[PDB]
This record gives structure tokens, sequence and C-alpha cells, in this order.
RNA sequence: CAGCCACCCGAGAUUGAGCAAUAACAGGUCUGUGAUGCCCUUAGAUGUCCGGGGCUGCACGGCGCUACACUGACUGGCUCAGCGUGUGCCUACCCUACGCCGGCAGGCGCGGGUAACCCGUUGAACCCCAUUCGUGAUGGGGAUCGGGGAUUGCAAUUAUUCCCCAUGAACGAGGAAUUCCCAGUAAGUGCGGGUCAUAAGCUUGCGUUGAUUAAGUCCCUGCCCUUUGUACACACCGCCCGU
């Protein structure tokens, strides 16, 4: 099979040297929220990270956690913990792969979807 | 020397500075015999050089209207042309001399030299442009 | 005197109709070294009548309003159709279009009945003034729409509108268009 | 000039499609690694004579700037013209070649069916991936 | 169908641009060359070329209904 | 909740930060010029202000 | 006579708007109002807290868009033709030149500007048009998501993200029927201003553009005047007759 490469840029072999140099070439987007420091307002996003990663593991579904944030991305690791709104009238439960990092369509849920359409016929001019 | 004619077209701008010379006209760095459009250029050249050279060696003239459009300081030079020869030849040859080339100046163009007030017009509340609406009525 | 050139004259332009003296204004200060100095007819109280056959040919051309932006446009086709008649027929361009087009185009062109008409034309006595002018205005169209939108390669495309305009092969449409004109023409005879 | 044998009309230099009949800036184009700012830059550093024709063309010219199609990263110029950069599958800008096997010589497009990416869904239809309001829309992808 | 044309300069581009062509009184290579049925815009091209040899500049193409040489 | 929750991030900017400075009203305001105020009260006093009817 | 149509000492021979009467409407606005008549009573009160989200559940017979083509091309051509904004008085939030990160969104730095003084000679078309058009699916899309890397503002999920890349749903102006239009108008293009912490395919203004015009008419849809008829006056969307 194929596993998961960073868009064409190894994975592996990042991993394979030190960890002080990767925020030097941190990816593009999800990284605003906490862009004004490693500091406060950023505890929660990793308390319900450790919740998700105790309560299940990468490649599974967590157990009722429905964080709202786009879960700044430095490693697909965030498999295991879901992105999920939570109102009592949204609830997207949808298993997606760790390919994510720093690009494209990480995220299957939706917090809309078409409405129901009526009929179309019954004339069109009087 | 002062001869107070200039040369005026649409509203581009001119300077005529007269002093004893060949009359030359010089646009974008370009004489008046080399011109910029590259296809007006017998229009412009016909009037003077076909009766003399040395026709243009009495007051040199700088011609620099920094003209943007080839209507704009096409027919400017030779507006030029027409009110500098008639000037210098009204003030300084005699009353006989200014009558004769008046005369040949003037069937070089009867009556166009200037206009009415009037350029692109206002537009109106209500409609994409001056004189238009939205939707159609038929 | 002005000519054009050591190897052209504009002299040679003598029809003697004495009907031309009404209406194309030659007769005492209307003369211009220059095809066009920026006319001002529009202010003028309808001083716009008295206008000659090249000016009818430089403003009677464009299809729709998708020439206009640069009169230096209108100038340099004044120019062009001077310079390119001429290469066509070897001597004064103007001359031979008015000999190309007085020996065809409208007889009795499109004009109305009575008090309002549409489904029929009148055999009309058309005028000398309108009726160069409106030949003028045939052989723009027909030069519009035979080098305009043409199949085969612009440089003889004049030849061929004096050859539609004057000649009457079934090529340009405008051409058939005025053929049907001559069958109603005809109709009234 | 033409000479009296086979004008260089349909032939299989890299499988691609080009018929002698539209002029410059179009027959470079029908090649996908050929054309437009890209053929300005190849003919600029690899100094080439303006006056030569494709009309009798030479298949080493053609593969020379597909080289150079392949590796623009020394030339300091967008390696553009791919729509495999920075994609997965390409280590580093790599060239896949042959036909008949598209399904894996763009197996990325399998790779966003599989992850079912919508912006992959783009692709194989001519429609815009953020879809505008309500209007003329979904009139894009007509088949 | 589909026609065979030449992308390039040809003989037949160069064919006739001196032999009968300025030897009429109506002085157009454009319909004439035409009919040898090959490309007529080369064929100016080449005649635009092969008259400015180089003791007249002549460098400006201008517009379709554009004048040519007198060589009668 | 009277100061413990609120002010805690940016948002003295929005459409709320104005109002007509005659009637006190958020709706079609002025910016234009600075003078600062709705489309009718700025018709009332148009007169008075400096603006007047000429084009 | 009032005037009208063409022109022979001759710059000028209908610019476009503003204002705009008497009498009317049960026209709109009490959600512009410290401009105001007639009112409610009792718990997550329309004012704070709503991660998500309201027309977006939508197929060019409501403004602003495609010319099957020398009238059209990427600076061998510009000494250019050309509305009007812009910073701290409440109030941080303005316009930005120039260097670097750069071959670039975006970021950093000293600098100018209360303004004909700085942005700026505002990048308001490239006229010979130095990739360069023969029977034009193919410069008149490229039926748009991949890529140096993606925001001075919590929220960008139908949305300020951003500098740009081979022919492929149209094919010659695509009619059931429509709160357009006649001298730089229609129609291209763009640039401003109001909205604007973010933002305009909205609106309001501004630019290179014409006439030989149609120097017309009352057949449509309407309006005005006179005469005339009326059983109409709530005025023809009237009145009214009979089964």
């Amino acid at each position: 099979f194929r596993k998961f490469t960073y868009r064409g840029v190894d994975l592996d072999q990042l991993l394979d040297m030190s960890y002080e140099q990767l925020m030097q070439l941190y990816s593009a987007r999800q990284r605003r929220r906490l862009n004004r420091g490693l500091r406060r307002k950023q505890h929660s996003l990793l308390k319900r990270l450790r919740k998700a990663k105790k309560e299940a593991p990468p490649m599974e579904k967590p157990e009722v956690v429905k964080t709202h944030l786009r879960d700044m991305i430095i490693l697909p690791e965030m498999v295991g913990s879901m992105v999920g709104v939570y109102n009592g009238k949204t609830f997207n439960q949808v298993e997606i792969k760790p390919e994510m990092i720093g690009h494209y369509l990480g995220e299957f849920s939706i917090t809309y979807k078409p409405v129901k359409h009526g009929r179309p016929g019954i004339g069109a001019t009087h | 020397q002062s001869v107070q004619v200039f040369g005026r077209k649409k509203t581009a701008t001119a300077v005529a500075h007269c002093k004893r010379g060949n009359g030359l006209i010089k646009v974008n760095g370009r004489p008046l015999e080399m011109i910029e459009p590259r296809t007006l250029q017998y229009k412009l050249l016909e009037p003077v050089l076909l009766l003399g050279k040395e026709r243009f060696a009495g007051v040199d003239i700088r011609v620099r209207v920094k003209g943007g459009g080839h209507v704009a300081q096409i027919y400017a030079i030779r507006q030029s042309i027409s009110k500098a020869l008639v000037a210098y030849y009204q003030k300084y040859v005699d009353e006989a001399s200014k009558k004769e080339i008046k005369d040949i100046l003037i069937q070089y163009d009867r009556t166009l030299l200037v206009a009415d007030p009037r350029r692109c017009e206002s537009k109106k509340f209500g409609g994409p442009g001056a004189r238009a609406r939205y939707q159609k009525s038929y | 005197d002005i000519k054009l050139f050591g190897k052209w004259s504009t002299d040679d332009v003598q029809i003697n109709d004495i009907s031309l003296q009404d209406y194309i204004a030659v007769k005492e200060k209307y003369a211009k070294y220059l095809p066009h100095s920026a006319g001002r007819y529009a202010a003028k109280r309808f001083r716009k009548a008295q206008c000659p056959i090249v000016e009818r040919l430089t403003n009677s051309m464009m299809m729709h309003g998708r020439n206009n932006g640069k009169k230096l446009m209108t100038v340099r086709i004044v120019k062009h159709a001077f310079e390119i008649i001429h290469l066509l027929t070897g001597e004064n361009p103007l001359q031979v279009l008015v000999n190309a087009i007085i020996n065809s185009g409208p007889r009795e062109d499109s004009t109305r009945i009575g008090r309002a008409g549409t489904v029929r034309r009148q055999a009309v006595d058309v005028s000398p003034l309108r009726r160069v002018n409106q030949a003028i205005w045939l052989l723009c169209t027909g030069a519009r729409e035979a080098a305009f939108r043409n199949i085969k390669t612009i440089a003889e495309c004049l030849a061929d509108e004096l050859i539609n305009a004057a000649k009457g092969s079934s090529n340009s449409y405008a051409i058939k268009k005025k053929d049907e004109l001559e069958r109603v023409a005809k109709s009234n005879r | 000039l033409v000479i009296p044998e086979k004008f260089q009309h349909i032939l299989r230099v890299l499988n691609t499609n080009i018929d002698g009949r539209r002029k410059i800036a179009f027959a470079i184009t029908a090649i996908k690694g050929v054309g437009r700012r890209y053929a300005h830059v190849v003919l600029r550093k690899a100094d080439i004579d303006l006056t030569k024709r494709a009309g009798e063309l030479t298949e080493d010219e053609v593969e020379r700037v597909i080289t150079i199609m392949q590796n623009p990263r020394q030339y300091k110029i967008p390696d553009w013209f791919l729509n495999r950069q920075k994609d997965v599958k390409d280590g580093k800008y790599s060239q896949v070649l042959a036909n008949g096997l598209d399904n894996k010589l763009r197996e990325d497009l399998e790779r966003l069916k599989k992850i079912r990416a919508h912006r992959g869904l783009r692709h194989f239809w001519g429609l815009r991936v953020r879809g505008q309001h309500t209007k003329t829309t979904g009139r894009r992808g007509r088949t | 169908d589909k026609l065979n044309n030449l992308v390039l300069f040809d003989k037949a581009t160069y064919d006739k641009l001196c032999k009968e062509v300025p030897n009429y009184k109506l002085i157009t290579p454009a319909v004439v060359s035409e009919r040898l049925k090959i490309r007529g815009s080369l064929a100016r091209a080449a005649l635009q070329e092969l008259l400015s040899k180089g003791l007249i500049k002549l460098v400006s193409k201008h517009r379709a209904q554009v004048i040519y040489t007198r060589n009668t | 909740g009277h100061q413990q929750l609120y002010w805690s991030h940016p948002r003295k900017f929005g459409q709320g930060s104005r109002s007509c400075r005659v009637c006190s009203n958020r709706h079609g305001l002025i910016r234009k010029y600075g003078l600062n105020m709705c489309r009718q009260c700025f018709r009332q006093y148009a007169k008075d202000i400096g603006f007047i009817k000429l084009d």
C-alpha cells in the first residue's frame, strides 16, 4: 500500500532530525489563533487533545468531545480526535485519514446542508 | 521676441517659445519631419516643404507640446505652424504680406480654428451613464 | 500651386453638370488643403449640408459604434483610401471613385410611398447630391461587408468591392439587397 | 523551406497532440511543458536562435525543454506547467511518462478520489471549487 | 477535412513573386497568390522581405488594405 | 459579568461604535468629511452647515 | 407679424443639470429624529452573552457580461489626453513613496502628507503594434484549485484568502415577452467616492469615442387642447340588464 507523505515532501525524514527547526518550516494556515504566542488562549485545545488521546488513540473516533477549533497542525496525530460543532442540531461523525498537514480538506464535518426542495413544476408563466 | 499666438487644440499643454532660427517642432523628442504617430505624416508635412525648406529658417520656435493622443498633437503642430507664421509675418513684415499670407493660410483652413465649450458629458442618477437607464420597458 | 508630390495632380476633376452647385460646395471659399480639419458642424445651424464626398466616405463606413475611440483611425483610413485606390487605379483615387460609383449605384433607390409605406418602395428619381452620397455609402458599407468578414486574403478586397459595387458580381450581400430594391424600382415601371 | 517529401504533419514525438496548422505560441503550447513565459525563459537561458521554426522540428529540441521542465529548480523560475508540483508521489519535481495508463500516471486524481477531496472532485468537471452565490452557478461542470 | 498546410516559408510562398505578379496593371499579389492555395500572408511577408533587401528601410506593415510597390 | 467576561478582545470598531451626532441613530451615517450625520439630518442641516444644491 | 428652414465681411448659431405652480393620493416613512397624539405591567424583555447560522434549500426566454474578426495583437511608440479622497479634537482605527524578507500575497524599518507642496507626471489605449493570423472546434472562454507561501479584525464552512499557467458547455449578435437609449449617447474598459476593523461585479461620479442623423409619426403605450355623447360622479376596475 501507500502511507502518508506530506504533499510530496518526506515526513519520516522530517522527524529524523531535531524538533526546534520545524517551527522555522511550519506549514501554511491554522496557526493564527495561537499565533499571539504559545501562551494563554491555548490550554483548552491541548486539554481536549489529552482528553481524546486518553479516551481514544489515533486512527479512532474519540469519546464525547466536540471541539470547534481547527486544531493547529504539526503532525497527522490529529486523528484520534474530532473537530465537531455542538448545538443540539449539529452532529458529525466521520473517521478521516491522517493526511492533513497544513493543507486542504482535513475536515469532512459540515455545519449546513440543503433544505427540503419542494416541487419545481406546477406552471412557470401565467 | 513676443508674438503671442500659441497653438492649442483640445486640452493639450503646449509652448511656443520664439527666437530667431529654423522652425522646428519637437514631439516626444521626435522633430516635425519624423513624427510620433508614424501614420499621419504626409498630412502634416505637405504644406511647408513643397514651398521651401528654408521657409522655416526665419524664427526658431520651441514647440514642446506634451500632447497625448494622435488627434491631439497632430493638427496641433499645423495649428502652431500656421499661427506662428501668420503672427511673425503680421508683426514683423508689413500689412500687405499679412494680407497675402493670411489669404493662403485661410485657403488652408476656412473657419475651424476655435470651438465651442464641450467635452465628455456628466452622468445622472438612475442609470449607468449620461443618457441611459436600468432594465427596459417594452 | 499645391499638388501631390512631383508625380500626381488634383486638378483633373470636371463633371460640368451645373447641378452640383447647390449642395456640393465648391463655389466660393469652401476649399481645403486638409482632407479633414476637426469640423464643428454640429454646433452650427445645420450648416453641415454642404459636405463634400471625401468626408461622406470618412463618416459613413463604420459598423455599429465599434470604430470610434480615436478620429486618428478616421483620418488614417482617409489617407489609406487615398493611397490604396491610387495603387488600384494608377491615377487620382477620388476621380476613379466618382467614375466607378456614378456608372452604377442608385438609379431609383429606396423611398417610401405617400404618407406611409413599408410594403413596397417607389422608383424615385435620386437627386444628384443624394445619389452620389448614397453611392459612396454603398461603397463604404460594401467595403465593410467584403474587406471585413472576408474568407480570402485581404489586399485586393477593394478591387472586389469595386467589382461588386459597379460590375455586379453575386458576392456582396448589400448588392443583392440593392438588386431587390431595383426589382421594386422596375415594379414601378 | 518545404522539400519534396513528407512534411511534419502527423507524427508521434512524445505521444502529444499537435497538427501543423496553428502557428507559434500555440504549437509549442501543444506540449504541456512548453509555451508562453516558460518558453521565453527556456529560450533565454539556453541561448537559442530566434529564427528556428517548428514546421520541420527535431525531437531533441522539444525533449531538452521537457528536461528543463522536470528540473527548473536550478534556474530560479516557477516550476509551473505542472499539475504535480509539491504534490504526493514526487520527492522532488519528477517526470512521469507514457499513456494508456492514465489512472496510474495521474494517480494524484486517484488519491483525491480516495480522500474524496472536493478540490480533487473539481478536476474532471469545469466548475469553481468556491461555488458563487446561487445564480448561473451549477452550470459549471457541463459534462 | 484536415487540409495540408506548411507552417513556415515555402517555395510556393516564394513562387511567382516577380515573374507575373508585378507585370500586371493591378499590382496586388494577394488574390493571385491565393490562387495557389498556399498561405497568402506569408507570401506577402516574403515579398516584403525581398523588397527590403537593405537599400530602402521598409519595416512598416500597417493594415490589411496596404499598398504594394510599383515595378512595371 | 459587569467587567469580568466582556472586554477581553478588540471589539471597539464595529458599526455600534458610531451614531448620528444629532439623533444618536446608527443607520445611514455619513462619515465623509467628518460631519458624522445620518442622511436625513444632513439633508435638514445642509443649508446651515454650508452645502448648497447647485449641481 | 409672431416665427420657421438653409447660408457668401464672420471663434462662438438646441451643453447638461438645479430650482420647479394650483389642486391631489387614505402613495411611503411613528424601525432618522429630544417632531409628536392615543399604550403595555411581573422573568434566560426586543438592550449583554447566539462556537454554527439567517435570503446562499437555485438552470445568464433584476444594473453591471461572449463581436466566427486587419475596426483586433505581449513596451521596437508614450516630452501622455484625466473626477476626487487621505492622520489622532472625542477615538486607538488615514493616504502611502522607498529599501529588506523577495523572482512575489503578506511582514519589518526609518520617510513624506492637514494636502496644486507627499502618494503623483495617479499605470484612465499601446497608434508601426521586434511569441506573431487561412478556409477561423484551437487569444473571442481558456465550462478555475495544483503550486515561493496563504490576513493590521473574536467569526472567512456560499467567501476581502492572494502576483499567474496547453484547443475542452457557447459558436457568426441565441424573438414567448420586457420601470433603456440620439452629438463625445449607445456600448467597451478601467479609476475613484458612500458603505468600509475586513471588504463592491451595489450605487454615485470620473476617463481616448460620431453623423450622411430619422431633423419622423401618432399605428401601439401614454399625456395635453377643442368639439361631441353619456343613464358615469365610489366617476368605465363606472353604471347596469336578464336567466
